[PDB]
RNA sequence: CGCGGGGUGGAGCAGCUCGGUAGCUCGCUGGGCUCAUAACCCAGAGGUCGCAGGUUCGAAUCCUGUCCCCGCUACCA
RNA sequence: GUUACGGCGGUCCAUAGCGGCAGGGAAACGCCCGGUCCCAUCCCGAACCCGGAAGCUAAGCCUGCCAGCGCCGAUGAUACUACCCAUCCGGGUGGAAAAGUAGGACACCGCCGAACAC
RNA sequence: CCGGGACCACCCGGUAAGCCUGAAUACUUCCCAGUGACCGAUAGCGGAUUAGUACCGUGAGGGAAUGGUGAAAAGUACCCCGGGAGGGGAGUGAAAGAGUACCUGAAACCGUGCGCUUACAAUCCGUCAGAGCCCUCGACGUGUCGUGGGGUGAUGGCGUGCCUUUUGAAGAAUGAGCCUGCGAGUCAGGGACAUGUCGCGAGGUUAACCCGGGUGGGGUAGCCGCAGCGAAAGCGAGUCUGAAUAGGGCGUAUCCACACAAGAGUGUGUGGUGUAGUGGUGUGUUCUGGACCCGAAGCGGAGUGAUCUACCCAUGGCCAGGGUGAAG
RNA sequence: UCAAACUCCGUGAUAGCUGGUUCUCCCCGAAAUGCAUUUAGGUGCAGCGUCGCAUGUUUCUUGCCGGAGGUAGAGCUACUGGAUGGCCGAUGGGCCCCACAGGGUUACUGACGUCAGCCAAACUCCGAAUGCCGGUAAGUCCAAGAGUGCGGCAGUGAGACGGCGGGGGAUAAGCUCCGUGCGUCGAGAGGGAAACAGCCCAGAUCGCCGGCUAAGGCCCCUAAGCGUGUGCUAAGUGGAAAAGGAUGUGCAGUCGCGAAGACAACCAGGAGGUUGGCUUAGAAGCAGCCACCCUUGAAAGAGUGCGUAAUAGCUCACUGGUCAAGUGAUUGUGCGCCGAUAAUGUAGCGGGGCUCAAGCACACCGCCGAAGCCGCGGCAGCCAACGUGUUGGCUGGGUAGGGGAGCGUCCUGCAUCCGGUGAAGCCGCCGAGUGAUCGAGUGGUGGAGGGUGUGGGAGUGAGAAUGCAGGCAUGAGUAGCGAUUAGGCAAGUGAGAACCUUGCCCGCCGAAAGACCAAGGGUUCCUGGGCCAGGCCAGUCCGCCCAGGGUGAGUCGGGACCUAAGGCGAGGCCG
RNA sequence: ACAAACCAGUGAGAAGCGACUGUUUACUAAAAACACAGGUCCGUGCGAAGUCGCAAGACGAUGUAUACGGACUGACGCCUGC
RNA sequence: ACUAUAACCAUCCUAAGGUAGCGAAAUUCCUUGUCGGGUAAGUUCCGACCUGCACGAAUGGCGUAACGACUUCUCAACUGUCUCAACCAUAGACUCGGCGAAAUUGCACUACGAGUAAAGAUGCUCGUUACGCGCGGCAGGACGAAAAGACCCCGGGACCUUCA
RNA sequence: AGUUUAACUGGGGCGGUUGCCUCCUAAAAUGUAACGGAGGCGCCCAAAGGUUCCCUCAACCUGGACGGCAAUCAGGUGUUGAGUGUAAGUGCACAAGGGAGCUUGACUGCGAGACGGACAUGUCGAGCAGGGACGAAAGUCGGGACUAGUGAUCCGGCACCUCUGAGUGGAAGGGGUGUCGCUCAACGGAUAAAAGGUACCCCGGGGAUAACAGGCUGAUCUUCCCCAAGAGUCCAUAUCGACGGGAUGGUUUGGCACCUCGAUGUCGGCUCGUCGCAUCCUGGGGCUGGAGCAGGUCCCAAGGGUUGGGCUGUUCGCCCAUUAAAGCGGCACGCGAGCUGGGUUUAGAACGUCGUGAGACAGUUCGGUCUCUAUCCGCCGCGCGCGUCAGAAGCUUGAGGAAACCUGUCCCUAGUACGAGAGGACCGGGACGGACGAACCUCUGGUAUACCAGUUGUCCCACCAGGGGCACGGCUGGAUAGCCACGUUCGGACAGGAUAACCGCUGAAAGCAUCUAAGCGGGAAACCUCUUCCAAGACCAGGCUUCUCACCCUCUAGGAGGGAUAAGGCCCCC
């Protein structure tokens, strides 16, 4: 006999990559995503393919509003 | 078979504590 | 070891999806020619390739399980 | 500063909602009156927009009443679980610890403005 | 007329279709004289020897092995055993433990003799403990003891060869009968990369070549460094992209201080410090080469083979005896 | 020798394949994964190792903090799907009013909805633990010998089993494929597991006739206990096994009854109605079935069964008594029983043997037990400190593999030394070194070149290549000693006779095993002599060895005569 | 016991294949395979065709279509269809 | 018109649809087809049927006398092929003398059982058995010797074929 | 003529697949394999892009002309279940979904920083400028809600460029920028260019990988078993025992691919066996729907036995006759250094079929080399040595082993029991047998290599005669011994003990009952004894007896060594 199957894609490697806390650069990918499972924020900015960047620097800050889970990018105040 | 139940059986022991190679 | 393969009026055969499936011959029905078949005329009549699903609006048509007589099935040591 | 108040916002956007049954019209929000003007309907002055102030809080909005429906929801326990012990017991230790349930939880906070106060 | 890298023009160079021409250059069958951080008899030529011999093959062709007495044969007269061989005496000799089997004379292997052990035992063959026996060295005292050493090993414990290749082998997977010899990362190159070391040093170095009976001295042609960026023209601590003073790429050895901008990750200017390569050589990898060694089946070139065998040609020979009984 | 001969050359053909690759020690130490591949048993790169350089704790561990997830689990009236039973009841199917519509009604289906209980890797209103990312504070910190970057050199890129989570598979495989800051083997010895890579303990620097321990064990084999206490087990369970069967036993209960006499036994009674009805020819306390009553009364069952053709008789359940207290039914557990069942020989404890436990459970006490730890001593590596080489700490298993330092051999430059008053080599003795190995220590043999130091260069180290050559073993004093005729006696010779010689017999061939030629061989012929090789034994013999001799042609066979096939082939043609 | 020993056919029936005698895999196959005579087809008009050869040249053949070569079939009989 | 088949018909396709003859065949899977013969009994053999998996007319078909070291079957005779083996001789084997190999070989004072193990053990474990050494014999094992498995696969060759 | 003709592959082939995207597997980061589970892609859109603005569905209810479940209209409920170009997922109702207007940013030059990362690829990207679109403006726009919709490099083409221009000016050609051309789909893409066969095969390798066997597993298979719906006149369990369930065994087909591919020889047969019992017969027994004969079923039992033939290579099977019975299996589907070699499985040839062909066929057919001196273990036998506490001898015990162990027919019991009859016994006695084995050779029978006779041919002994040699002892006919079977005789036992299944007794625990727990018995071809044989190497090396039961020498007389002897034995000899 045989299958019909057999196939996969290429994982892509999504995910979170800057965590909360975590201090970021400007343009630093912080989450690859499909949809908008997290959505964008405080200097935070959707690419093309929903993917999430930091328009600022700063930490990471994983928020909520209006029951969208949103990214957040809070000022590292230099001393 | 025996001696495949036998073997594995051998490790049902103090020393080997319920494990052995190939069980 | 295993794989493979078309179905449609009663019979035999066609027809691949612009949104219907149908058409041919034979058969059958009615009439006529004949004193009574064949050959002629038709109002001629006649089928859901079975169900499930389409991207379906809709699929004979396309895709899968089934629809199943199918040519080839062949482990060579 | 006080309002049965008008806006602009906020919350791990439902403890906030829905549905109650009884209420309000000070300014305001509103319905509401008309389309002459900017503007407008793939038709419609319904809407959008404009000009207005006849009457009405009926509705929206707002206030009070709530566990009726939904939402929140511990604790403790259980499941599951990293490590460990244990010669099958998936047994047990010390840690973490749900979901469901149950007990119980019914909007709040800020800024401005309005009328009044002052 | 030809060439100047299609081609055309200009310019330049040259003057084909005719010939000759030494030296510098390549090589060594052979001859002479010499050298070797070359071999030294399983090496070195295949060949130190009967060597392209013997031998193999029809043939082309393949293709061995075999060195050493001693300083001098003085090579053992003579006697004895013996058919002889071979030996023992005697002699030669420095030595016959140098006797044409001969320098030294290892191992495998074969024996002989002495000691210990072994015929009730299940043995990767040994190891650890160890009785008893034997030998030895010392001591004391006279044979028991020791800081002992050796050989044997009763007996007890433990114990599954080596290599290769494997997930894994004692492995019933491979290879090896044993000993002795031989048998596999080497060589060349201004090679490449890295590293070490030495020399010189913003320079370093020569190559060919010349002179030197040498390893030494000359030899600047080149090579690598010394400025990069760019497709390139080109520009130059800048350059490329680009309309850009607008950003980026590459580069400006590195570091220090200051100043100014920024805190988008730090940058920009100034000053200063001032950049380290190159050639020898060793080592490790690497390139081209057979490239650590062995190993195919097979491919090609040129030849040898039909004295085997297949077929054919020419010329000869052979087919006892007995039957059957065609045509005519 | 032929699916394209042989020989030489190309050629040291090439082989992603196999094999082999030679001395030592010190330190470190993998991988068997990813991606790609005319690739899958190869290779490149990455990962993992080493070395060097640079940086320096950045690594790693723990605590805390900030975070994202959608697994386990759970839930589904929170979606998609599945799905159980009810309830309602659309819907249809029928029926009746009977038309056609509109009606009621249903033996039925019965959607939707709702009540309750459920399921899912590709379902999720939910949602862990862990792990991961980041931060932070500490820890280790004379070390993990960490991490990162660069570069030199790699090897690996066939993994295995086990634990956990999973796929495929029959939720089989000592199966396969994945994951797992999981392990071990690999590459890891030692102890235990009887033996037994992957299980348990534990990571081997060396030595010791010292000690403590781990796992595991303490009757004898076998070191330590026929240990102590309380129970259990009767099956040698232990020292294999299922569904399931089962008055096994112990414990813990629970319930019914019970001296107002229980259960058991012994004595006496134990129904009428009535056949309660159907059904069979019948039905009755009893083929079979519907209901499953009442009544005298203690007790009487729609009868407990037998016996029964239906009945009877039989005893029953039940009632009363005689003695006389436990009795009966169940729940869970701790040990057990059966189920139990292969083939060389006990053979499913490693063995003996063990219940007078040496078995099981729970506690307790000691001990044995390793190359672990400690102790004493030695060595090495890294590091630190202090001093210009000692001490101390830590470390020291190791395959591929990397790095470092060395032994030995030969040839050599230089300088030295030894040697016919005996070098090398070889054999030994006595010894030495951490190792390769050493011996200017000794003897023996031997006879002429060697040693040392410092440099230089290597045909530099073999145990393996079904390696090459030589020599020698094992088999083994074994097979075989070569036909199908057959040898024997006497005498001789001689050192020696089965074999030679002579004679006599016997036997074999006799279209041959006789005689003659050719081809081929080449002196093998003859005489004399010899006997260490050869002859498959021996040998006085020989086709062997040595010497000498021997082959006479007009007519034989050939040339000088002839031509065949065929060959060479002047010139020539062709190329 | 008279073919005396030695020497010296076994025979019969039937089927398949191949007609036959022969040939063959030296060294595991002797056969139903090859060949065969016979047949058909095709080619060849002659230093033919075909073949060896670069060519010359040669065989074919000192032959000339009743011959030569190649292919298939394989005595003979009946046949050889589309 | 019983049934069975189908002389016959319809339809589709084809370049044409296999004629004669043969047929479980040297061809027939099913299959030891079925029937008959032979046999006490016959997967073989003979004859016949035709449902020809997958005959077929010069890759000739169907037959065929004669022929065959062909293949298959049957029968007579014959026999040690057998029931069922016995005996005799000879050559070896055996013994003595003489000469004197070989393949093989990691070793060796090379047991058996049940196990274990790279899953089939002389070599390990636990036991059992066994005085040491030979001679003739047998061949169960030493996964015995021999030949770097020819089958299979991988890699590479060679030769062969062809509309590569 | 040179070459190509892919790989993965639970061996290979065939089949299938090869790249990209989505989900699950995937173990809550990422990632993660399988010929694991499901699907999709190799486009489309000039709007389905951008922007501004607006809107919110699907479904359901109700009312409405055609109009119906469903077209369009109205109202209501409806927070999302619709729809999102297209797979799936993640998302989107704040809309990324629906509509309209204007438009071309489906731009140029660039890109801080990141993701992902073997490399090559790939991905996001704020922001600066240019010049634009939309928008009042903020702002957004470098294609699409996202993720697939694609192809490196070489080579070459086209357009543009203030690059280069082989002496110079040009040109060619080259270069830059933009872009095009490959189902190179085996999708990291050997070549621009390529299919097959090999049984004629070869080489290198592999147990990295199949066939045999082994090993694991045990789906399948086999042998049992649990429940018992039931069939069985009733009755579940005399017997069969469905649906379902649990296991044994490891013999079947298989799965795995663990040893072995520098060789583990294959089926079947022959020979030789050996083991297990899941027993075919014989033996013992329980139950029976067992009257008796005969059975059925179950239990115990492996001592022995378990035929010869036809067909087939066959195992198996069918058949023929028989039998007491014609067992099932293991031991490398036992056994090829023991045999065969018919088959399978080389090379030849042929048929059919497939293939253009070479060639191929778990299709057929005819034919077709079976090597080896036994070293070790083992086994069968036989010796040598030593020991068994002096040497020797005779006779022995029997631990412990080996062998053997089979069975029928007939008769009487009795035509009795039983039964309507048909038919027909148990138990117990007797005879005769088959097969197997041992011993023996009187018989029979075979053989007979120095017997006798006859006889053919030939040669010889001078010849006749008589004989001999040779021809298989020449052939024939006979044949004592020995060897032997076809022959003779004998054997397997009887009996006892302890037991299995089973039958029980006495009996409790448990006032009864109970084959048992204490006790006691019976009980089979199995076991031990018995029969035969070997046997004290029976290392506990035995026992009863008998014989010799005695000298010297040397070492320094310690413990030995040497010699000569006895009893006796050995060698030589017959």
């Amino acid at each position: 006999s045989s299958s019909r199957n057999g196939r996969d894609s290429a994982a892509q490697r999504l995910g979170v990559k800057r965590f909360g806390g975590q201090v970021v650069k400007a343009g630093e990918i912080l989450v690859r995503q499909r949809g908008t499972h997290f959505h964008p924020g405080v200097n935070v900015g959707r690419g093309g393919d929903d993917t999430l960047f930091a328009l600022a620097p700063g930490a990471v800050e994983f928020g909520a509003k209006r029951g969208r889970k949103t990214v957040n990018i809070v000022p590292v105040a230099r001393p | 078979a025996k001696r495949g139940r036998k073997k594995r059986d051998r490790k049902h022991s103090k020393a080997n504590h319920g494990k052995r190679p190939n069980a």
